[PDB]
């Protein structure tokens, strides 16, 4: 039918191929909310959604 | 000489490093893998495919007595009967009543079509590796292929590259595996002379157009209870299709660290998996004496912006003050840095913008021109969107990947704890003492 | 019916033992390894030979200039000179005064004797192995040929025997094997495209009649001298000659255990270690009747004369009655006798010798007669002569090796000293604690 499937990519790469179409490779960057660089109550949140 | 360096095994993504003699110019080099097949040793024991049931014309003595005799066809079965009296179209086609005694007999072999779609079974020791190296230093490329055992020089236009033996030692090809029209499943097949009923492993014989065809299908025969003649046979279900159609999935979509199974040679080429340990033998032409390389006389580094991330997203400049007018290898001499450009010309005065790619958020790195070296600092943020096409350029190696504003505020707290109790015992001990005077 | 049997792993001696069911006649078993063939999984790699350089007639340009190319023949060797001067038997082949170049090209290929004397590399792992058995059970022989993994059935005429696996594994050879005229060697040779000038594998080929022949052996070119025409070089020494001079001993008289190693296929054939188990699936059809056998009572041996060799030589008889006649099965229940007759003809009232071996200079062993067991003792004594030309039967045991009159002294002994720091020991504790009392 017309679906969607989640998944989870890594550091490393996922490949998915739909069909007979070609592999399509996907990677992930680390983008976890917040910022690195001060006021401790948010440097607790962004090497938190990396490595919890 | 030979210059000894560790390029990871990560196809296409080069590995930039520059070489360094006493009074001779500095001379870049990069090095990438464009391309690594991965083969094993393969032994063939057998090729199975479905069958075909064969009966012979039943044998049929009038007025008389059968026994066998033996033979070395597949699934020979021999059961004579007693008391028949059979019919054709014409009826009653024996006279001698009561104890006539047919002859049935039954044996297989592969089918006609069997040339297309068989399953060659197969067995696996111990693979090697062969990589498809490019090399560029001083604007000459050079292509080669070469063996990853650290024995073998892979030769190419006076550039003699061997690459010592690789860290890990695996393959996505387990010891027993089949083959059918190019899929490649894995599987653990009956070894040889060991047939099942209903099983893989049904019908083995080492060629396709062979006679030593060997079978164990579990054929029971049957008295005939009508009266026209034919040979009533039962069998149980080929093991070859039931096997196809609980077949599970292929190696194409289970074989882990992103290996293409090709199969003609069956190989499991284009995959990335530790580091090659090669080392490179520069020829002596391309070095230029130092006396004649324009060297540069003060260089300060200066950063503009970060986004460590996969794709080039930081850029760099330095401003210097040379001599001449002529060109200077580029190299960041960091392990989480790496730049675009190679090299750049030079003017006796100027500056240059370069591109940079890292992984940590802190650009505490070193960067090299000709001759100088000129640290360069700043802070960088974490990249906006989540996913992009294409892979990372350098490591993550979680020491300079904690920030540093995160370390000067837990390490104050640790060396904190640490001071109040060594204040707190050298006290203790000074208050002790001075009153231990009595 | 199942029968488990660890039969010892040596051709040519049998080895006997008895089947028993309650309510049936028990009968004679022998299981004699009658030849074995343990091949193993290899894989070609590179047939090599001694080379024959050829050299094609030098390219001489009238007052110009040359420069040679990369070519991709068995080791090309190419470098230009000037200012030559050729003669040929009609002389001045130019015509200005030393201001011309000639070529110099030399490569390598298969001498047009190597079809018969070439040397065929293999890699050869996991060897395993085949028995030809011979199952013989009252009066009734079978040939079978059976694999020994323990699964592969040996089917032969409603008998059906399916051999265990090996007690301990080897093959002779080491991982890398080659071979030329039958004779076996074992050498570590360079693997395919790590080729030294000088040793054995400077040649290298898929098959003989291929075409990607790569070799490096060391040609370099030399400058010219003379006026007349002609090309020098010089060449290292064809390795394949020099591995041939001290080769060493093949390995048909290298190979442990005393095995004919044939080649065609690379077998080990025939020789012996271990102890294989198997079970056999007597049919029930060859069995007798309790009721019908010779049922006998008053059994009791008499030894004439023990010797222990590895050949018939001890004598032993019997005493019996019954009450019809016919056949009986005879059997040694111990490890350290054999018999040599394994059915007898039994009358009424009479009495029969045998014939027995033994590794024991203590014969204390029980044999059978129509199943009733008896036990009968016998004495021993070294033999005569101490080489023969035929094998033991029976290992050493450890424990019938030493004879009562050595057990009896030395335990005895033992006893002594033990029985003596005991009543030491108790007469101390007792007398002490006696004694001690106010
Ligand atoms: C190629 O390399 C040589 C040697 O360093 C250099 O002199 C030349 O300028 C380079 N070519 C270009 C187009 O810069
Ligand atoms: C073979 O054995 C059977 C019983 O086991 C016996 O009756 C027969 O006489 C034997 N054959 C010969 C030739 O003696």
């Amino acid at each position: 039918g017309s679906t969607s499937r989640n998944f989870s990519v890594g550091r490393e790469g996922l490949e998915y191929v739909w069909g007979n179409h070609e592999p399509v490779r996907v990677w992930a960057q680390e983008s976890a909310p917040g910022d690195p660089h001060g006021w401790p109550h948010e440097i607790i949140i962004h090497y938190y959604h990396r490595h919890p | 000489f030979e210059h000894a360096t560790t390029v990871p095994n990560v196809p296409g993504i080069p590995y930039k490093a520059l070489v360094e003699r006493a009074g001779y110019a500095p001379l870049n080099l990069e090095i990438t893998v464009v391309s690594s097949e991965l083969t094993p040793s393969t032994n063939k024991e057998y090729v199975t495919c479905k069958f075909h049931t064969v009966i012979p014309s039943p044998q049929v003595k009038c007025c008389g007595s059968l026994e066998c005799k033996a033979s070395s066809k597949a699934d020979y079965t021999c059961r004579v009967f007693g008391g028949v009296y059979p019919f054709m179209w014409g009826g009653a086609q024996c006279f001698c009543d009561s104890e006539n005694t047919q002859l049935s007999e039954a044996y297989v072999e592969f089918a006609p079509d069997c040339t297309i779609d068989h399953a060659v079974a197969l067995k696996v020791h111990t693979a090697a590796l062969k990589v498809g190296l490019r090399i560029v230093y001083g604007n000459t490329t050079a292509h080669l292929d070469t063996f990853v055992n650290g024995v073998t020089p892979g030769s190419s236009r006076d550039l003699k590259v061997i690459a010592g033996p690789i860290s890990a030692a695996f393959s996505p090809f387990d010891h027993k595996v089949v083959i059918r029209k190019g899929l490649v499943y894995n599987y653990d097949f009956p070894e040889y002379g060991a047939m099942k009923p209903g099983a893989f492993g049904d019908i083995q014989a080492s060629s396709l157009d062979a006679t030593d065809i060997v079978a164990r299908t579990d054929i029971r025969l049957l008295k005939p209870s009508v009266k026209n003649i034919h040979v009533p046979y039962t069998q149980a279900v080929s093991g070859y299709e039931m096997w196809k159609n609980n077949s599970g999935r292929p190696l194409q979509e289970t074989a882990p660290f992103g290996c293409k199974i090709e199969v003609e040679p069956l190989r499991a080429s284009n995959c990335a998996y530790g580091h090659i340990p090669i080392s490179i033998d520069i020829p002596d032409a391309a070095f230029v004496r130092s006396s004649e390389s324009p060297t540069i006389l003060e260089v300060s580094c200066t950063v503009a912006d970060c986004i460590y991330s996969a794709d080039f997203g930081g850029s760099l400049t330095l401003q210097y003050k040379a001599d001449r007018e002529g060109h200077c290898p580029v190299h960041s001499h960091s392990t989480t840095a790496v730049l675009k450009e190679a090299t750049t010309h030079v003017t006796a005065v100027g500056s240059i913008t370069l591109h940079f790619s890292t992984s940590s958020p802190q650009a505490n790195f070193i960067v090299s021109l000709c001759g100088k070296k000129s640290t360069c600092n700043a802070e960088c943020k974490p990249p906006a969107d989540h996913i992009i096409g294409e892979p990372h350029k350098v490591d993550q190696e979680f020491q300079a990947a904690v920030s540093k504003t995160s370390w000067n505020w837990l390490l104050a707290l640790f060396g904190g704890a640490s001071s109040l109790i060594v204040v707190g015992l050298i006290v203790l001990v000074c208050s002790s003492m001075l009153i231990n005077t009595r």
